[PDB]
């Protein structure tokens, strides 16, 4: 499926997870940010690449990136 | 959460007529998703696969063909009535997979029990150029 | 007055004023100098 | 129009029949409701001396209905060559 | 129960909010920082549902906006009457309407545009107008320019009164929500007063003013020697001489002997041979009957006096077994949602505009209207396009209601819920119908073109090889030609000349004549039905899938007007209902363009022309029976055979039509860069221009940004529609003025 | 298209001997539309008609063909993926829930074309229509009156 | 899921039950023979009507019959292609690979038989 990569510039604001319509991201404990939270993608096989997480990222550039490629039944959003 | 709940097919479905955007042949060929919640009273909600239904006072079970529909129903129930539902995925052979509350605390929380995966420890824009990774099968963002 | 003046100070109103001013200037120039093509004093 | 003309007679009869119908059940009125039958309602307007539910808007509505039925009957009978 | 509910002075008339451009929404209240704010200023200006959540303020704003639009309309009408009063040859046109072209716009000689003031006749120079205002004023009994001046001044006065009325009814005395929700009182007052009373007033004007002036004009007397309408109003001798039944003096009306009014309230259905228009007595009896019917219909709903009908009770009572809750929650929907009422009003208004265009080309209800081919063509095309725009806005605002004002609590098993519940079957069946229609019409056209290019005229679907005649339309035409014979014996002739009969001509030009229907007519009618079906499919798919779909289950949370949901699931570009309306606008444009092309070619080939002693010589010689069956026939015998007047109009008064034609081609071509492409390219180009202005230290404080994807689509569809509309307008007007 | 319009009009006016027509007509775009795109297209459009057919029937047919492929390019360039994907989903339901036709099935799930794929298909249809239309017009105008 | 009166009609149910595709009471060869016979008989119709030789008497029916036979053969080839390329991987024998091959053979046999029957009926 698609590739979801999260960098260290994330501030743990949990906006990307709330904007996710397929429950791909998660919040794990961290020490590199003030909020002590870091975004993770343990369910990247269910991500369709809608880039809704990138819209909700408040940091400049993007702390979360979605790269398309190798579309599957789950990645193409097919009910059939 | 502490113990992963097991789905019950005998739980009553919410009061609804016939759906046209319901489960297709993929439900009997590939996996299909099933959402469960616990309604304290009877009320009318809007399904993502059609019009409106009425949930029963008790357990409620619904079936969908896409995980996006299940999470849309979950967030609608959480925003409108604070229901906290949970959906499983059932394959063709009957294998049941727990999907939304992986640690039972919802992904908005942390719970100090999830290991962060697919996290690049370098800043964005510090990735190598595609010329550096050529004829290797490794993307610049996958390292 | 000053609120109406600041409304007149908005960009579309002053653009409209420039539009009428420039159009009227060019139209009066064309009317009192009928169809010139080459600068010949 | 003319006093004693057949059109005058039958349109006066139609208006009086509409008024009599409104006074006693029959035609729906201000105090009469519901689609299949007629049921009692609120008095709405004071009748000003008239017994039962017979107010000014009742006589206005049923006089209008009587005039309409009368002119329709007159023109229909004139179209077929009758009175 | 029904009463006036008005709040006194809720909004103070202050200019403090005119200084701040963005004030209606909190998003724009923070001030501008990018240029996309400015477009957002001009996009959410009338989005009153987004400014406030209170229905009362939205209703007050709607009332004020309607008053403003009526004031604008009255200003435009007063300006039209003023232009007819001063810069017009209406008095010259009244002397000889069959030789002087109607002109009401005069240009200023500045840069050589004075050549646009053509020789319209009657010692006048101007632009030949196609609005038909001259025929409307002749139908209204207007003779001198003083009456037009008085009408213009009265229109300006009423426009100022309506503008002050909007200011008063918003700022001073704002009606409450309960005042707007009295739908029964609104319907009763509109049926009885807005429509019926106006119909009776226009009927009385036609009886007392328009009929004698039109009769004297048809008699051939001097318009200057025609007595003034007040002479007909006050003195009864002239109206008794013109109509003996006026000598009775309202006796037959109040004695029910209405047949005595038959001299000036006639039923001679057809065209007046003197002027080629509808009989004014027929229009008088028509508007009188319409007024009577509407005053009858306006006493239907119960408001405050017990008697009447309840809309909610009627809607709840009409429930069948196959529909569940039949029309249950619709009364609450239409009394709380402005957008549902907007969709209903726009759909019915557009359909009625299409009806107006069809029944106005069919029956010209104006003296010397059918002789002016340009006026009839322009009026038909204009009403056609306004109707199409209204019926696509109906789908747009229905989708807006579906996104915003739909409540699933009030719609459990009602009709809207069942429509949403079988929308997929609806869309699939409509898609199959559209595909089948497009195949068996356009593939028929391609078949005809191929077998023409293959040298097989006997293999074509033409009027000579394979007779696919419209037997139903021909049977209906024959039945309506016999409508006065057996089923409506009181009519003197047929209700229109399109069904059949003879040829009515005015001044040597044919006003109306029977229209023959062949295989080409069946082909173009089925093509029109196919295009309408496709547009209906697009707009219905936009409306029904506005809330959710299999592709996107949470489309309602994204709003009505969003560009996309990213490239996920393969790509979700143009998935919103707004994008569906944007796509259906082009299909509406294509449908109406084909319709008006069919109208122009059919009436130029089989209706219009000149009348000589040998017969009726049409403009194009009746090639529609042999050329309309192929696409190359429309390409050559309709688009290339015509449009020669547009390209040869240079150096004449019609050269502005050619310039407008070129500009319309330009705008249509310029729209394609917004229709195609995207946003990131222009954003990076704007970034490069930002670098260029930053090098010179002339970078603006307001950051320039590319247009939004929805904004870019809107700009593209707007310029595309404007270019196509003005292209057809210029081509039609130049062709119909030069050769007509 | 601009360079070929210029070449074709200048050379056609040179071969006809009316170079003054191009000199006084290429200044304004009415001359380009009328004296070039309208005057020289008279023999092209008359390739096939109810009257008969001349040798330029194939050129008229492929001219209309090129205009048609231009329109299909407009189809694939203006409309984007979401509407067609939802329509494909509705057609999938229609094929799934029908008697006497649901016995057959697709080995691969039908999906809407990609946005890059849509741009490529629209570009290909646009360029094919452009090339065919101009080739038809050029050959029919230069060969219908010369040899 | 959405039941309708027309889909759940008992008359519609028994009309679709005894159809050769949904009978499930016979070998695929007989179902293919019936399908080919019916569809060839109806497909010969538009070919004996509006073909290029429809003005020439006698030869129009023959040309339409060979065109219908060619269309039947093309449909049989596409049926065999679908059977080979659809059921190549793992209770109705029609859904099987060789079952669909036998169905295609019955389909083409029925198609040529129906074309011959239509030729006989048009000649008589
Ligand atoms: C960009 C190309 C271009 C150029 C170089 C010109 C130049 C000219 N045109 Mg043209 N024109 C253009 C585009 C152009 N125009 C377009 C796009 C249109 C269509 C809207 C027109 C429509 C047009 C008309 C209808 C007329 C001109 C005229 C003129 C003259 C200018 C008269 C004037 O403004 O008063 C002079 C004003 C000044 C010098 C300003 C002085 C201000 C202070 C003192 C400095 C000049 C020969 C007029 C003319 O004389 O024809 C030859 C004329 O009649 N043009
Ligand atoms: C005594 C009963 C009676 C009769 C015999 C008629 C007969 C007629 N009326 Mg009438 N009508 C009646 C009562 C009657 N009406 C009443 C009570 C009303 C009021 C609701 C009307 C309202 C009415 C209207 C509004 C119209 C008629 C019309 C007609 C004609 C329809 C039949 C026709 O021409 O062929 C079919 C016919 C002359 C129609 C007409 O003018 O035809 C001549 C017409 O337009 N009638
Ligand atoms: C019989 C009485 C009557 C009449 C004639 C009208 C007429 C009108 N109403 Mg109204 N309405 C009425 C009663 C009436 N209303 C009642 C009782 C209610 C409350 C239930 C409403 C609630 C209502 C709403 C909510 C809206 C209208 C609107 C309109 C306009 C529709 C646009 C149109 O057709 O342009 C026709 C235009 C003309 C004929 C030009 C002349 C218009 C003149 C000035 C109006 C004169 C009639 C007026 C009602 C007299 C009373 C006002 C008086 C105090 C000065 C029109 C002017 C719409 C609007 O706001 O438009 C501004 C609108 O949205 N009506
Ligand atoms: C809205 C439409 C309309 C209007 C305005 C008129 C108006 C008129 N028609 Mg027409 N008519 C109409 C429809 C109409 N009619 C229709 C539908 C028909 C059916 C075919 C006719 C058939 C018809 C015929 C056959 C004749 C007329 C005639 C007349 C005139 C007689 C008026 C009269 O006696 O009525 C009744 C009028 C009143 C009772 C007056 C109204 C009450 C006043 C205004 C009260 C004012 C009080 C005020 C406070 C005090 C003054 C104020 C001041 C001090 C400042 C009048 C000019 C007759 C005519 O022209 O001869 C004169 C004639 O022969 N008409
Ligand atoms: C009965 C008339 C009517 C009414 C009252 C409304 C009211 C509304 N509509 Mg609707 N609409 C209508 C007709 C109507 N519409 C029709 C006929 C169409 C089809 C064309 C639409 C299509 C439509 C869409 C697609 C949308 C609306 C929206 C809206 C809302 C805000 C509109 C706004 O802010 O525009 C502000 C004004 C402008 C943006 C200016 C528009 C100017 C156009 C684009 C170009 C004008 C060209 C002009 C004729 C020639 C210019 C030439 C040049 C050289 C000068 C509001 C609820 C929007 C919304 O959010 O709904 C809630 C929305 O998305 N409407
Ligand atoms: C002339 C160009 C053109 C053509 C042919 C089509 C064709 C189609 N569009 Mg459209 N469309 C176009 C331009 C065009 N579009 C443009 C410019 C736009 C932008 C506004 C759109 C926007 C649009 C939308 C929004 C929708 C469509 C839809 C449709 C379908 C309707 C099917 C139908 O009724 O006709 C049947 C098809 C034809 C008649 C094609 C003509 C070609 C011949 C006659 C067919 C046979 C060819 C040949 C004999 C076989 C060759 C075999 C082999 C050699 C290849 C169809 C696929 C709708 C849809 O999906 O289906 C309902 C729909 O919703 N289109
Ligand atoms: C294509 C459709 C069509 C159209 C446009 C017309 C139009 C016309 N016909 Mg024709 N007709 C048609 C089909 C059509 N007809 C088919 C037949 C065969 C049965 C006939 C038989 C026929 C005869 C025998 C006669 C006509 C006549 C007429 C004329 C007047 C008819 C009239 O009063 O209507 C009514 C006019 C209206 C304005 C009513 C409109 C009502 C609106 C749309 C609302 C309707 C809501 C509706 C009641 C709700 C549905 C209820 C339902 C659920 C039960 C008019 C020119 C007459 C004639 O010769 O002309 C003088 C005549 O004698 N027609
Ligand atoms: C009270 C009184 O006399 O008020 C007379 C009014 C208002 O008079 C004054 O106005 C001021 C604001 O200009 C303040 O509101 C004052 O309080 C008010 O007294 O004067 C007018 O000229 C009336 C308004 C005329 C224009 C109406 C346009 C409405 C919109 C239609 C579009
Ligand atoms: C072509 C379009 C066919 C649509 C068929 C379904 C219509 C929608 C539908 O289900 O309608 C069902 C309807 C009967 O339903 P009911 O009588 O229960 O509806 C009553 C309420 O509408 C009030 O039948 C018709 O209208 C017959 C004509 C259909 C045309
Ligand atoms: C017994 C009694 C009495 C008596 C009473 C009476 C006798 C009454 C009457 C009343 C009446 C007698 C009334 C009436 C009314 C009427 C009306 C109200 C009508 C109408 C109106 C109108 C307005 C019309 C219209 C129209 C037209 C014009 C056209 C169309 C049709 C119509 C018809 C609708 C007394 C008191 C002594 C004592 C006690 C008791
Ligand atoms: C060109 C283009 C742009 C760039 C266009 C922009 C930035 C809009 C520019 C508007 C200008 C500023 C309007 C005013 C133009 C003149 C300066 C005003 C008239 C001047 C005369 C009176 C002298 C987009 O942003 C875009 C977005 C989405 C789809 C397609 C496109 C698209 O095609
Ligand atoms: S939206 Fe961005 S900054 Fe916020 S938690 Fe997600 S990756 Fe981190």
């Amino acid at each position: 499926a698609h590739v979801v990569k999260i960098y260290d510039t994330c501030i743990g604001c949990t906006q990307c997870v709330r904007a996710c319509p397929l429950d791909v991201l998660e919040m794990v404990p961290w020490d590199g940010c003030k909020a002590a939270q870091m975004a993770s993608s343990p369910r990247t096989e269910d991500c369709v690449g809608c880039k809704r997480c990138e819209t909700a990222c408040p940091t400049d550039f993007l702390s979360v990136r979605v790269y398309l490629g190798n579309e599957s039944t789950r990645s193409l959003g097919l009910a059939y | 959460p502490w113990k992963q709940p097991e789905l019950d097919p005998d739980t009553p479905s919410p009061i609804f007529g016939g759906s046209t955007g319901g489960l297709l042949r993929k439900a009997q060929v590939e996996e299909f998703y099933v959402t469960t919640w616990e309604s304290p009273k009877e009320q009318i909600f809007e399904m993502p696969t059609g019009g409106a239904a009425i949930m029963r006072k008790g357990p409620n079970l619904l079936k969908f063909a896409r995980k996006e529909q299940c999470l849309a129903l979950t967030t609608q129930l959480r925003t409108k009535f604070k229901m906290t539902p949970c959906f499983y995925r059932v394959y063709a052979d009957g294998k049941v997979e727990y999907l939304h509350p992986k640690d039972g605390v919802y992904p908005e929380k942390v719970n100090a029990g999830r290991v962060g995966v697919n996290q690049n420890m370098r800043s964005i824009g510090e990735n190598v150029d595609p010329i550096k990774v050529k004829f290797t099968g490794s993307q610049p963002f996958t390292i | 007055m000053k609120d109406f003046t600041t409304y007149l100070s908005t960009a579309p109103v002053v653009g409209l004023g420039w539009a009428i001013f420039t159009s009227g200037l060019l139209i009066e120039i064309n009317r009192f100098f009928p169809d010139p093509l080459v600068f010949s004093f | 129009g003319f006093i004693g003309s057949p059109t005058n007679l039958i349109m006066v009869a139609s208006t009086g029949a509409c008024l009599f119908a409104s006074r006693f059940g029959l035609a729906p009125s201000v105090r009469k409701v519901a689609q299949p039958l007629k049921l009692a309602d609120r008095e709405v307007i004071q009748t000003t001396g008239d017994p039962a539910g017979f107010t000014a808007t009742d006589v206005l509505a049923m006089g209008a209905a009587g005039h309409a039925i009368g002119v329709g009957i007159v023109l229909g009978l004139k179209g077929i060559g009758q009175l | 129960k029904v009463k006036i509910a008005v709040d006194r002075n809720p909004v103070e008339t202050n200019f403090e909010k005119w200084a701040k451009p963005g004030h209606f929404s909190r998003a724009l209240a923070k001030g501008p920082n990018t240029t996309t704010w400015i477009w957002n200023l001009h996009a959410d200006a009338h989005d009153f549902d987004n400014h406030t959540s209170d229905l009362e303020e939205i209703s007050r704003k709607v009332f004020s906006a309607h008053f403003g639009q009526l004031g604008i309309i009255l200003i435009w009408l007063s300006g039209m009457y003023f232009h007819g009063a001063r810069f017009s040859n209406y008095e010259g046109w009244l002397s000889d309407p069959t030789h002087i072209k109607p002109s009401a716009q005069v240009v200023w000689p500045i840069v050589g545009q004075e050549i646009l003031n053509g020789d319209v006749g009657g010692g006048f120079q101007g632009i030949q107008i196609t609005s038909g205002f001259f025929q409307l004023w002749r139908a209204s009994g207007i003779t001198s320019e003083l009456q037009l001046y008085s009408t213009a001044i009265g229109g300006l006065v009423l426009a100022a009164a309506c503008f002050f009325a909007g200011w008063f009814h918003y700022h001073k005395a704002a009606p409450k929500l309960e005042w707007f929700q009295n739908v029964e009182s609104m319907l009763n007052h509109h049926l009885a007063g807005l429509l019926g009373l106006g119909s009776l007033a226009w009927a009385g004007h036609q009886i007392h003013v328009s009929l004698p002036v039109n009769k004297l004009l048809d008699a051939g007397v001097d318009p200057k020697e025609i007595p003034l309408p007040h002479e007909f109003l006050l003195n009864q001798s002239i109206i008794a001489d013109l109509y003996p039944s006026f000598s009775k003096g309202l006796a037959p009306f109040f004695t029910l002997n209405w047949a005595e009014y038959s001299d000036f309230l006639t039923f001679k259905g057809g065209l007046n041979p003197v002027t080629g228009g509808l009989w004014l007595s027929d229009t008088a009896h028509h508007h009188l009957a319409i007024a009577v019917l509407f005053l009858v219909a306006g006493h239907q709903y119960r408001t405050n006096w017990g008697i009447g009908h309840s809309i909610k009770d009627i809607l709840e009572s009409h429930k069948g077994p196959f529909t569940g809750n039949g029309h249950a929650g619709l009364y609450e929907i239409l009394t709380t949602s402005w957008h549902a009422q907007l969709a209903i009003n726009l759909a019915l208004f557009g359909s009625l505009s299409i009806i107006v265009a069809h029944h106005m080309y069919a029956m010209p209800p104006y003296p010397y209207l059918a002789t002016d081919y340009g006026t009839q063509l322009s009026l038909f095309t204009h009403h056609m396009w306004i109707g199409g725009f209204c019926v696509v806005g109906a789908g747009a605002h229905a989708a807006i209601f579906m996104v915003r004002d739909y409540d699933p609590t009030n719609n459990y098993n009602n009709l809207l819920d069942r429509v949403i519940r079988h929308r997929d079957a609806i869309i699939s069946h409509l898609n199959w119908v559209s595909i089948f229609l497009g195949f068996h019409s356009f593939g028929l056209y391609i078949h005809n073109d191929t077998m023409s290019a293959l040298g097989r005229p006997q293999d074509m679907f033409s009027d000579t090889a394979i007779q696919l005649q419209p037997v139903f339309a021909q049977w209906i035409q024959n039945t309506h030609f016999t409508a006065p014979q057996l089923t409506a014996p009181n009519a003197l002739a047929a209700t229109s000349l399109t069904w059949g009969g003879d040829v009515v001509a005015v001044g040597g030009k044919v006003a109306m004549m029977p229209i023959a229907l062949g295989t080409s007519d069946f082909l173009v009618h089925h093509i029109h039905a196919f295009t309408i079906h496709v547009t209906v499919l697009i707009l219905l798919k936009g409306v029904l899938f506005a809330r959710s779909s299999r592709l996107i289950p949470d489309k309602a949370n994204l709003g009505f007007r969003f560009p996309c949901d990213g490239p996920g699931r393969g790509g979700t570009c143009q998935v919103s209902a707004w994008d569906h309306v944007f796509l259906g606008l082009f299909w509406m444009y294509n449908s109406l363009s084909i319709v008006i092309f069919h109208f122009s070619w059919k009436m130029q080939s089989d209706v219009w022309g000149t009348v000589t002693d040998s017969g009726v010589s049409h403009i194009t010689g009746g090639n529609f029976a042999q050329s309309a069956n192929t696409i190359n026939g429309w390409l050559r015998d309709f688009l290339w055979a015509q449009s020669s007047q547009v390209i040869q109009s240079y150096g004449s008064a019609l050269s502005a039509y050619g310039l407008m034609f070129l500009g319309a081609h330009f705008v249509w071509a310029f729209s394609l860069m917004f229709l195609f492409s995207g946003r990131g390219y222009w954003q990076e180009l704007i970034e490069s221009i930002v670098w260029a202005h930053n090098k010179l230290r002339v970078a603006p404080s307001i950051q320039p940004r590319a247009l939004s994807i929805t904004q870019g689509r809107a700009v593209g569809v707007a310029h595309y529609l404007l270019g196509g509309i003005a292209t057809t307008w210029s081509f039609f007007l130049a062709r119909i003025i030069a050769v007509g | 298209g601009w360079v070929t319009f210029y070449w074709h009009w200048k050379h056609l006016t040179l071969w006809q001997g009316n170079v003054s027509q191009f000199d006084e007509s290429s200044t304004y775009l009415m001359g380009w539309l009328r004296d070039y795109l309208w005057l020289n297209s008279s023999q092209l459009i008359n390739g096939y008609n109810p009257f008969g057919m001349n040798s330029l029937s194939v050129w008229a047919w492929t001219f209309l063909f090129g205009h048609l492929v231009y329109a299909t390019g407009f189809m694939f360039l203006i409309s984007w993926r979401g509407y067609w994907q939802e329509l494909i989903e509705t057609l999938v339901w229609a094929h799934e829930k029908t008697p006497l036709a649901n016995l057959v099935y697709w080995k691969d799930k039908p999906v809407a074309l990609s946005i890059v794929q849509a741009r490529l298909v629209g570009l290909a249809h646009f360029s094919v229509g452009y090339i065919f239309t101009y080739a038809a017009f050029l050959i029919a105008s230069t060969s219908g009156r010369f040899g | 899921m959405l039941e309708t009166p027309v889909t759940s009609a008992p008359i519609v149910a028994n009309y679709l039950s005894n159809l050769p595709a949904y009978r499930t009471g016979v070998a695929p060869n007989l179902r293919g023979v019936e399908i080919g016979l019916a569809h060839g008989f109806l497909l010969a119709g538009p070919f004996i009507k509006l073909g290029p030789l429809r003005n020439v008497p006698g030869a129009a029916e023959v040309v339409g019959c060979m065109s219908a036979a060619g269309l039947v053969l093309i449909l049989a080839l596409c049926l065999s292609l679908y059977g080979n390329a659809a059921f190549q991987s793992t209770q109705d024998p029609l859904m099987s690979s060789e079952g669909w091959a036998k169905f295609a053979g019955g389909f083409t046999v029925g198609g040529l038989s129906g074309v011959a029957w239509a030729y006989v009926l048009t000649q008589v």
